[PDB]
RNA sequence: ACCCUCAGAAGGGAGGCGAAAUAGAGCAUGAAAUCAGUUGGCGAUCGAGCGACAGGGCAUACAAGGUCCCUCGACGAAUGACCGACGCGCGAGCGUCCAGUAAGACUCACGGGAAGCCGAUGUUCUGUCGUACGUUUUGAAAAACGAGCCAGGGAGUGUGUCU
RNA sequence: CGCUCUAAUUGGAUGGAAGUAGGGGUGAAAACUCCUAUGGACCGAUUAGUGACGAAAAUCCUGGCCAUAGUAGCAGCGAUA
RNA sequence: UGUCCCAACGUUGGGCCCGGUGAACUGUACAUUCCAGUGCGGAGUCUGGAGACACCCAGGGGGAAGCGAAGACCCUAUGGA
């Protein structure tokens, strides 16, 4: 009578300590939203990030207010980039083969947008029966 | 052209439109605005009186130059629309008149919602003086009313 | 009419500016202050030169206007304004909470505020407000 | 050929109009233009073996 | 189609067809500029590159993010005390000892708590910084030049030779 | 990083492709990806190629649209009807 | 002899309010400003103060170095006629 999702929703991965440790770092810096210059002055002019180049740009001279620039000093850490939120890699699935070779323990899959129901019911099964979670789950009535 | 763009319970509620209207859509949304609310009824009344000159109608958005009006309240600009009234009393007649062959008292239901559209314009051109000429339209519009019982 | 004091500061024969510059330190830590006796209040100075400023001050206008107060009634509490952010909404509140006062509307003496008062066995080059005022026109409604 | 085959012409400046060929009060030819040429298209002379 | 409405082969209402009429005639999809109505936030005593970064209000169906708050405790870089004891200084205050101790960002563990609750999103308030962009220029916020807004279009290519 | 089409290798789609709207996640970023609605037939990935391949600007081009504004004009003329 | 001293009253058409019709110029953005200062030396927007409740009608045009026109003057171009 309620919406259920399949699979291993509330699996989690185990990470090294130094992983868990990085992983929560990422999440509590965090990074600036790195929008183009003046994107919200000019309905034509789009979010997408562009390097300033004006001669003149305030953000180009770097002008405390004008919005930071893009610099590799911003990367975030070499062990944790890329991973979902929870701390799993993420492994994009396109059918049931692509299950294979997958770690449940590192690693979750999700499932391309792409694919219809009747192949993903079967990829969700399998997927469960694996230990994997599935990131992308559907929602059943049960 | 529109469609409704409120949602309306067939059970308790009466519908009419108007289309294309070669009229001012400036003074339709005032109007629209101003009879919102009242009673179909109540809407013909006070049209009535608006066409007549002793009623005026509120011009709180288009009033560049509109001289003011001693009978509009919590407000100066005002006008008296005849024309768009006129399609207006069209448009309540019609709804009243659909509302009664469904069995309701169409006078006194309820104007739930009443809104102009500009659905586009009946282009025209006006010779103007150095051998150039310029635009010389006429709006359309549109105009959605759902009757509810009180 | 009824002011709720946290403080009720006693004007007579002390530095006005002193005394602002603590009752706008005050009202800025919340405090609500009324001053007493403002006609009663001094300035340091030869008379001559100091009665010129002000009245430059009533002088000076225009249509946008540069409304200067006259009674020492206002010309104390314009001075403390003038130790406000009087346009930012703190500002605004902090002087909004300070009043000034010919006389003494209270049943309680003002307290005198430290490094303030002025010893007129010291000193003979001063000036009342009240002086001042009647210098630029004001009614002696005191 | 294409978008050359026209004698559009540019009024040059005094009608606070950019300096652009028109015919027939249309913009034509130059590149940046509706119906212009291709500025750098395929051609046929390229050894594309 | 039929019926009601209407000056009416108009339009509107109801109804019928079809998987779909929000496929109903320049009718596949249906962006932006923008308009009507309406929802959230602000709002008729207050200040202007419209924001970035911090932090508060209020607002939020699910999904695709799941964290977050407080007691205590563990760890604890740089830095680093109060009080008290003694000794100096005209004085503000300083020296020795207590002590590189208490403290000390992050992170973790036990217990307890939140689900509009944490993130995030909309809007608004507070703090810091902040006079667009591009070009011309020694020097541009510029009273130097360009653009009303949006979408789409709009500028190192070919042959030959040489290096 | 992204775009077009070609080739090899290999996948997705009427149990709902592309596109669009709103929303969630990742990447310093170019940009990738998922969810919901709409849509109703096509769409990728890797590798090697290909090129009329990326726009905020040029009094840039074409189209559409807002304010301007219910404003100017619909008076002036020896023919005031 | 209203050109002037020195302006008045009146006439007709407008102007103003109402119905109907219904453009254009112009627009980087923001914008309730004023006094000073500063700045590429001629600022609604920077700085300091002052003033400032919102909206609307009519007016005469002080400012936006207002709009309109890639300066005719002047010089420069191994320009033109
Ligand atoms: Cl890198
Ligand atoms: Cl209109
Ligand atoms: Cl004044
Ligand atoms: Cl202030
Ligand atoms: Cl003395
Ligand atoms: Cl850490
Ligand atoms: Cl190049
Ligand atoms: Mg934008
Ligand atoms: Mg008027
Ligand atoms: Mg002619
Ligand atoms: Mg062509
Ligand atoms: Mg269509
Ligand atoms: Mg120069
Ligand atoms: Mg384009
Ligand atoms: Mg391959
Ligand atoms: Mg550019
Ligand atoms: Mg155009
Ligand atoms: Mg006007
Ligand atoms: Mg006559
Ligand atoms: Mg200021
Ligand atoms: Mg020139
Ligand atoms: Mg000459
Ligand atoms: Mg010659
Ligand atoms: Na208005
Ligand atoms: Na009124
Ligand atoms: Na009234
Ligand atoms: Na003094
Ligand atoms: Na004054
Ligand atoms: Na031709
Ligand atoms: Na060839
Ligand atoms: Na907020
Ligand atoms: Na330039
Ligand atoms: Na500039
Ligand atoms: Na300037
Ligand atoms: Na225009
Ligand atoms: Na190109
Ligand atoms: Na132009
Ligand atoms: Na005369
Ligand atoms: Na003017």
């Amino acid at each position: 009578t309620e919406l259920q999702a399949r699979g291993l929703t509330e699996k989690t991965p185990d990470l090294s300590d130094e992983d868990a440790r990085l992983l929560t770092q990422r999440h509590r810096v965090g990074k600036p939203q790195f929008n183009r210059q003046d994107h919200h002055k000019k309905k034509r002019v789009s979010t997408s990030w562009r390097k300033p180049r004006g001669q003149l740009s305030k953000q180009r001279r770097g002008i405390k207010g004008k919005g930071d620039t893009v610099e590799a000093g911003f990367r975030s850490p070499t062990a944790v980039r890329g991973k979902h939120p929870s701390g799993f890699e993420e492994v994009r699935v396109h059918n049931v083969d692509d299950l294979e070779g997958v770690d449940g323990d590192t690693e979750a899959v999700r499932i391309a947008s792409k694919v219809g129901a009747r192949k993903r019911e079967r990829i969700e099964e399998e997927a469960e029966d694996a230990g994997i979670r599935v990131l992308n789950p559907t929602y059943v009535e049960v | 052209g529109i469609s409704y763009s409120v949602e309306a319970d067939p059970d308790t509620t009466a519908k009419a439109m108007l289309r294309e209207r070669q009229m001012s859509f400036k003074h339709s949304k005032a109007i629209a605005r101003e009879i919102k609310g009242k009673t179909a009824g109540e809407a013909v009344d006070y049209l009535e009186a608006v066409i007549e000159g002793d009623q005026p109608v509120p011009f709180k958005q288009h009033n560049s130059g509109v001289g003011h009006k001693s009978k509009v309240d919590g407000w100066d600009a005002g006008r008296y629309p005849e024309k768009a009234s006129k399609a207006f009393l069209d448009l309540l007649e019609n709804a009243v008149g659909n509302a009664d062959h469904q069995g309701f008292d169409g006078e006194a239901m309820t104007i739930k919602h009443v809104a102009a559209h500009k659905v586009g314009e009946q282009q025209g051109r006006k010779p103007r003086a150095m051998g150039r000429a310029s635009a010389w339209n006429s709006p359309q519009v549109d105009v959605e009313l759902i009757l509810e019982e009180p | 009419a009824e002011f709720d004091a946290d403080v009720i500061v006693d004007a007579r024969d002390c530095i006005m500016g002193r005394v602002a510059s603590q009752v706008a330190e005050q009202a800025l830590d919340g405090e609500t202050v009324a001053v007493v006796n403002a006609e009663r209040a001094v300035i340091t100075g030869r008379e001559e030169q100091i009665v010129e400023k002000y009245e430059k001050r009533v002088d000076i206008g225009n249509d946008n206007g540069y409304f200067y107060p006259k009674r020492p009634d206002g010309i104390f509490k314009r001075t403390i304004r003038g130790m406000l952010p009087h346009k930012k909404q703190r500002g605004r509140e902090a002087f909004e909470s300070v009043r000034v006062y010919l006389g003494n509307p209270y049943d309680e003496d003002g307290e005198v505020l430290d490094g303030t008062s002025l010893d007129r066995l010291s000193n003979i080059k001063f000036v009342t407000l009240g002086e001042i005022s009647e210098t630029l026109g004001a009614n002696k409604t005191w | 050929y294409a978008g050359l085959r026209t004698p559009a012409e540019s009024f040059g400046s005094g009608r606070g109009q950019a300096h652009v060929p028109k015919l027939d009060g249309r913009a034509r030819r130059v590149p940046q233009a509706v119906k212009g040429r291709s500025a750098h298209p395929p051609k046929t002379e390229k050894d594309r073996s």
